[PDB]
């Protein structure tokens, strides 16, 4: 039999060749591969497939998945390939064709009893987004991040205090166990960061061995080449990973010193971006060495008519500069320049910057890491085209490279990549279905650890669960012991071998970091450059290779008034 | 092309004191708020949160009183005119005083790193019952390293109007290469106050002394107007603010507390 | 007046689709969740009245025009369902192709 | 601009490529419809749908997955009929078989 | 409608909005509160119509006068933050001194 | 250097001499004392003193205070001070100047890398407010006084039942390890009030040693004679505090009768004003006995013109008594009369009475403690003017007084003073930082424990914490194992010797409950007078001394309609 | 804005009583909860507006008549407490058949 | 009537009272202008900036704390410096003493 190629698309989803576009943007993904047979796809829903003798097989528990994805889109950096997805004890067992193996010719997810199906034809299936910079203000950041599909929130912070309202440090053993111990009440995976701005080792020592995954190095704790020293001592005797926002102030020297002080060290510095600070523009000039890791804060991102006028007030009450104090307002003349901006895109679709954090509710939203990437992929495919690796009339390779930004790079940067980061076999089966119309903006399905955690459900009372008002609600998966043995907790190895999870009483599973110390620039997927970029303080002309680097500003964006009520 | 910047500010009187009636600014110009720490005036700073003012960056400030408002306009730091790469810098100020008002235009001193070409042109409009006391200082170059200047061009142009007749139009125009007007100082300070006597001249005169002899005050149609060329960035701001400091209580019936964005 | 928490969905529904209508009163391009929203409260609405339920789904294709929401939003919208209290208890209203 | 539409370009997905395949005559004699999906096994079907079963042993529908044929009373409706795939071992429908197609 | 919770949050500024400005239109004189969500429903709602950060923030300014609302309010209100989704995503708009 | 004193004051607040005045009150505190030194204060955000080797030292975790609020404001009724306030292990650890020792002159509490500062820099600090009235109808209350500021509450019930409606009793050990079972779920310090109208004392001790820690005696289960009796032998054998609600119907006799059963036990006695009742007015003149504790509800709170035409429906639904019965109507003559509730306002400014509980959700508002409580102030110093012994143009001496009313005298009344009640080194880190515009209405923070539990956030999905729509959210203080370990239990000294917390698997901590036996009218903070006061029954004037006591209903009242929408 | 929980439940009887007016407006008869919303909706604003307990109570009995609501509705409600912020504080009003 | 409103007595407010003081001269031989706070020990500061280290060894800036003073470039300031207090001992900014300033 043959079928025409829209209706197997209508019935089954897009196969090879077809084109999808992302939420009303100008990227046109393109599905590379299909791991499925013609004809032998396995789909549920009344006289279907996926029955007894039919799809599902006599195979017992431990010899079927536990659940599976139909007909899932998969994009991920390792590419966009249509197939299904089996998950076995929260972990990705296999991904391929699934069905039953006695009667379908090439299946690799054996379906059977124990098997749950989530239909997922004409959807995309992605990694949950990793937020690897989160000020731990309000518990209700963790649904809110969990409703925008990230899973994995890697920061500091003790609630709605000064220290936490502008630096992601949770100081001090009492602090960290007590925020170990509320984790377990989010349904994320959470990994915590320390206060590294001292001079002492023993302090940093005793944190990490509370159950920090990284140390953080901020400006308002002071950013002295002294406390970046101690704290790459420390995090390399205990393998964990520095974050470092840098001194605007110049006050211990300048950007030059910084890096001395840094001296070659893996490092992952916030802000490289240059949005304002006294080491702006030169601190963009740090993405070039092998050591550093940059991210960026997604306000920022991407360039835009209101993106200034917004950020003097967002600094002010962010860094604790009251403008009702004469004397605060000296502190009001960030640096901030409209051509870094505009050249921080560029840096992201040249692959130069590596990681797309949030900065959540200190200069940046939680809920718009995801949305504010796509943007900005958006605005670099109208402005500078295709390209130059791209096969095919398909953006698959900027969508593989910024998929990445927030995926699997902040993985890697803080250790979780063998846990979390992609949609990969044995990694933890933290998915996010979207449909296309509403790719990176609102999920059809925030699947945590093999369980759906939150999903848009409508009226309760409702026949069907479709019908008005339908709004992001937490499903089974987000429910005491639900919750604790469907996420993760990740602690320092020097955590683990102190026994932290048990004297703190932690029933949430416990996963341990690693591979801090050795990650890269090149390590980075997909965003491995290291170009020679040159930037002129007094000028403003970021060049790589001799050529010049602008953005214009977007005016209008996509996926931001089409979706949102307000 | 260029970065274009405005900022319109209204004033008005409203409940005994000086308010910010509006403050419309796009591009890189923002005014938060209002100080008052004295009892009516309108202590103002103008904030500029990009650093320096690059080459094509085109800034249009333009200040309202209403009758009877008493503002003292601040910077809350140098402006700093940057090595232009060919287009030149438009810093715009426009000042208008309504019969009775009382205008304090004190800005920070404006830095020019050599290769600056730069194009400032500030006006003030007065009535004949208006009060001002402003000053404008220049740095040409980084005197303290060794740069003079060397190159660049600049076009310093300061205009005073009272009732729609020009009083004073004071010009400082630097082409590239070598300067002659500055005669190796690098720092040009004017002093401007509309309602002057020849008692307040003399003072000033008393005030300029530590300064040497290229400190002159001249009073034209009771304008008191202060032109000196320095080279220590001690004497001068000193010099300054000692004038601002004795031309305070005559002027405006105040005291001469500095303003705190200048931390004492 | 003892809510039931699917009371307060319906007024939390009522509220966006407030939202809605003042919008489109100003003369703006409703956007998918206001085109819902209000497509949804004009069939609760209309079911209080006292409608049928192919009378209401006859009538919710008539409530936003093509012209009246941004592009794309009706092939963003299939059908609409809600459920109403009918006269003769709760039922179900799907309207389908509701911007034509 | 359609936010999330497909660009399917023309052609057709021929289904079940390389697998032996068969034509067969149903008879619905029974006084309601029966629908019968792709992947049941169409030996094991309603025994109101007549037919020759020797021959359907081991196959199924030829139509694309997820679909049924519907058979209407009193009808006579010829269908494509391919060979089961995997380990060919089909196990529930009306339990006739419960094991390996051969041996 | 797959409403966000920031989307139900400010479900429910707009509803207080609501209030204050019925009881506005009442012609009393609004208190804190009250203030407050006009005002950000204000930026709100001219953010949604299309315009500027910069032009939000001047307009903020003129919504409220001094006599408009109880005494000692003004003071308790030096500056209102708001995040409103401009045409070029969300935004914070910040109105200094929102009533003088 | 030196700077002029409204400078720092806008920067550090105000300073010894300046003068605060509450939330749209006439009372203005004055800062009696400043333990900081004058150009050393620590502040936080941006460039400032608190940095590595600057405001925080090099000292390890245990040598290091957990959380610092700077600047704070600190009103208790031991005095109104300037101090930054250390708290260690979820305990205030000292008051005094926080620094670095190492380069501060005078550092009692060290800051180090284990601190997490909290900036209260023109803020006003107070102890959480204590309820020793609450019905524990619906758990919703828990929030709602945790947001008013109350951090401890004390009191009965079993859920909306008909004896919950109108006494603060949890009847029997079933209902009382249900309760304790529950309260780990609350925000809050709990303690539990058992029923106490029974003339078999080993009823009581049962209650006792299932966990209250007091004996609740009511009218609507029997105020007779018998009951209050056995219910003091049982109290006093077991160390537990009895509250009284006498009889309003002089059934088994009048106050006379009452006060002789009681026999100079120690008591803590509800509806002493004389808000209605059979007693009233010669329920007042028990205000002048030693053993007697009076307390207040605070619907009566203070004298307005609304206050006695809302009391008739508010008592019969109270005290089921429905209006559609004929003979419930008999029970409606109430016998309020508006010369006690006149009284009752001046009896507090006296210091007559001592506490100022809620009777929440049964003839009184639990979120309405300390805001009435501040209304009774302000309405006292509007009309009798400034205390007799009030030292200069301020109001510190009532601010104390009244203070005290709400958060250590209900403290000594319970026995629970060693642990909560005041901003003392060693009690619990129950804290309540205000803006000195919304003291007493609207909180900036609640800290429990040393933790934050709620605070005003805005949007989650904002930039910064700010925005609006600005609501009380629960913090991290309120999540599982974290409010667990930042809250308190109390329990009496049999079951703790009985070891119910662990046969209930009570998670959160346990504080024994000791010295209720001994306090006595002379023990309540600035509140002792006993007065010789005496009303006459025909004419309801109420005299002290010979003197009228009189107030006039108040037609405006502050803090009521300037801060709250509805 | 600092909205404690009680302004937030506040706001949702205000939203269910705009639900009820509007109905109203289109001439239906109101039920129960429509009724009782509407009610307390309107001793709060004339709370806010500043009016005395007694005379709130007293007015509260001539906001609904018997013929605008639905039958049996008027015995459902014996009577109807609220808790207003008067200038004086929250007091409580209660309406004793509110609907006659 | 200003809720929440100070009524602050008119006077002056003396900073570090009783400690040994000094006064430097600071040129900013930097790009860009330097900002120093109050408490940073004004020996260990920027390089940029040129003047009598060995004067300034264990002080700070003269200056109400949480502030900080601005060096613009090319400029040259006159400041106030206070001695350190306490331990007298110094840990962090570029590490040039990581001990006690005195023996």
């Amino acid at each position: 039999s043959n079928i025409s190629r829209q209706a197997y698309a209508d019935m089954f989803g897009p196969t090879v060749g077809d084109k999808v576009r992302l939420a009303d943007t100008e990227l046109w993904i393109e599905v590379e591969d299909d791991l499925t047979t013609y004809g032998e796809e396995v789909k549920f829903g009344g006289g279907k497939v996926i029955r007894d003798g039919m799809g599902q097989g006599q195979m017992l528990a431990a010899d079927c998945v536990d659940l599976v994805l139909t007909n899932a889109l998969i994009v991920d950096h390792w590419g966009i390939v249509k197939a299904d997805i089996g998950v076995k004890d929260g972990r990705i067992f296999a991904i391929g064709k699934a069905g039953n193996p006695d009667i379908q010719p090439n299946v690799t997810i054996p379906i059977g009893a124990a098997t749950e199906v989530i239909a997922a034809e004409g959807k995309i299936v992605t990694a949950g987004g990793i937020d690897t910079h989160i000020h731990w203000i309000c518990p209700q950041q963790a649904e809110e991040a969990l409703v925008s599909g990230v899973t994995t929130m890697v920061g500091g912070g003790t609630g709605p205090a000064a220290g936490t309202h502008a630096t992601t440090c949770t100081p001090g053993p009492w602090y960290i166990s007590r925020m170990l111990q509320a984790a377990d009440s989010l349904p994320v995976n959470i990994g915590l960061l320390g206060k590294g701005n001292v001079s002492q080792p023993d302090a940093l020592r005793e944190q990490v061995a509370a159950g920090v995954i990284g140390l953080k190095i901020h400006e308002d704790w002071g950013a002295t080449p002294a406390a970046i020293d101690c704290a790459l001592t420390v995090a390399d005797e205990m393998d964990v990973q520095v974050a470092l926002h840098s001194d605007t102030l110049n006050e211990s020297g300048f950007v030059e010193d910084t890096l001395a002080a840094i001296g070659g060290r893996t490092i992952h510095t916030f802000h490289t971006e240059g949005a304002g600070g006294g080491h702006a523009p030169d601190i963009i000039t740090a993405c070039a060495h092998p050591n550093i890791l940059p991210s960026s804060t997604n306000p920022t991102l991407p360039y835009t008519l209101n993106t200034i006028d917004e950020h003097l007030d967002m600094l002010m009450v962010c860094h604790h500069l009251d403008p009702d104090i004469a004397e605060d307002v000296a502190f009001a003349e960030s640096r901030i320049r409209r051509e870094t901006i505009a050249a921080e895109d560029v840096l992201h679709d040249l692959g130069a910057f590596s990681l797309t954090s949030s900065d959540s509710q200190a200069m940046g939203r939680v809920g718009e890491v995801i949305l504010r990437t796509w943007q900005v992929a958006h605005r670099m495919k109208v402005q500078r085209g295709a390209l130059a690796e791209e096969t095919g009339d398909n953006d698959n390779f900027r969508v593989k490279r910024y998929i990445a930004k927030y995926t699997i790079n902040p993985a890697l940067t803080h250790g979780i990549a063998h846990e979390v980061g992609s949609i990969e076999v044995g990694k933890l089966a933290d998915l996010v279905v979207w449909s296309p119309a509403f790719f990176g903006v609102k999920p059809a399905t925030v699947i945590k650890g093999g369980m759906i955690a939150i999903a848009p459900m409508g009226d309760i009372n409702a026949s069907i669960p479709t019908p008005q008002p339908v709004h992001y609600r937490p499903m089974f998966g987000a429910l005491g012991s639900a919750r604790h043995h469907c996420r993760l907790t990740f602690l320092s190895q020097a955590a683990a071998a102190n026994g932290v999870a048990e004297r703190l009483n932690l029933r949430s599973a416990i996963a341990v970091v690693k591979g801090c110390r050795t990650v890269q620039k090149a390590d980075m997927v997909h965003n491995s450059l290291q170009p020679n970029i040159t930037v002129d303080a007094q000028t403003y002309e970021v060049r790589v290779d001799g050529e010049l680097i602008t953005s214009e500003p977007a005016d209008v964006l996509p996926m931001a008034q089409r979706y949102f009520l307000f | 092309k260029g970065w274009q910047a405005t900022l319109d500010l209204r004033f008005h009187q409203a409940g005994g004191k000086t308010v910010l009636a509006s403050a419309q600014h796009v591009g890189p110009l923002t005014v938060q708020r209002p100080f008052y720490p004295e009892e009516e005036t309108c202590h103002l700073y103008l904030l500029h949160p990009p650093g320096g003012i690059v080459g094509g960056d085109e800034l249009t400030i333009s200040a309202q009183l209403a009758p009877g408002c008493h503002t003292l306009i601040t910077m809350p730091g140098a402006s700093k005119f940057y090595r232009s790469s060919g287009a030149q810098a438009l810093v715009r100020q426009q000042l208008t005083l309504a019969p009775q008002a009382t205008l304090e235009w004190l800005p920070q001193d404006a830095i020019f790193f050599p290769g600056a070409n730069a194009r400032l042109f500030t006006t003030f409009h007065l009535c004949a019952s208006s009060r001002l006391l402003a000053w404008d200082l220049l740095c040409l170059g980084r005197p303290v390293i060794g740069e003079t200047f060397s190159h660049g061009t600049l076009s310093n142009r300061l205009e005073v109007w009272v009732d729609d007749e020009p009083l004073l139009v004071e010009r400082l125009q630097l082409q590239e290469g070598e300067l002659s007007s500055v005669a190796e100082r690098p720092w040009v300070g004017t002093l401007l106050c509309y309602p002057a006597t020849d008692a307040l001249l003399d003072g000033v005169r008393d005030a300029l002394a530590p300064l040497g002899l290229y400190a002159g005050a001249s009073l034209t149609d009771r304008l008191l107007t202060v032109r000196f060329l320095s080279d220590d960035n001690l004497i001068c701001q000193r010099v300054m603010r000692d004038v601002w400091q004795f031309l305070r209580p005559h002027l405006t019936g105040k005291s001469p507390v500095l303003p705190r964005i200048w931390l004492t | 007046m003892e809510l039931t928490p699917r009371e307060k969905d319906k007024l939390l529904l009522f509220t966006a689709a407030l939202v809605a209508e003042r919008r489109l009163a100003r003369g703006l391009k409703l956007n998918y969740p206001e085109s819902v929203a209000l497509i949804s409260a004009f069939i609760m609405e209309g079911a209080r009245d006292g409608k049928s339920v192919a009378s209401l789904m006859e009538e919710g294709r008539h409530v936003l025009t093509r012209e009246q929401v941004m592009e794309g939003v009706p092939e963003m919208i299939p059908d609409i369902q809600v459920e109403a209290t009918f006269p003769d208890g709760s039922k179900l209203v799907t309207v389908h192709n509701p911007i034509i | 601009m359609i936010p999330g539409e497909y660009h399917v370009k023309p052609g057709q997905i021929a289904l079940n490529t390389g697998r032996a395949t068969c034509r067969v005559v149903v008879e619905n004699h029974g006084d309601r419809p029966i629908q019968v999906g792709s992947h049941y096994h169409f030996a094991e079907v309603n025994p109101a749908l007549k037919f020759d079963r020797q021959q359907a042993a081991g196959y199924r529908l030829n139509i694309p997955a997820g679909t049924a044929v519907r058979f209407e009373p009193g009808q006579k409706r010829e269908v494509e009929l391919v060979a089961f795939a995997g380990h060919r071992a089909v196990f529930g429908f009306r339990g006739e078989v419960m094991g390996p197609l051969e041996v």
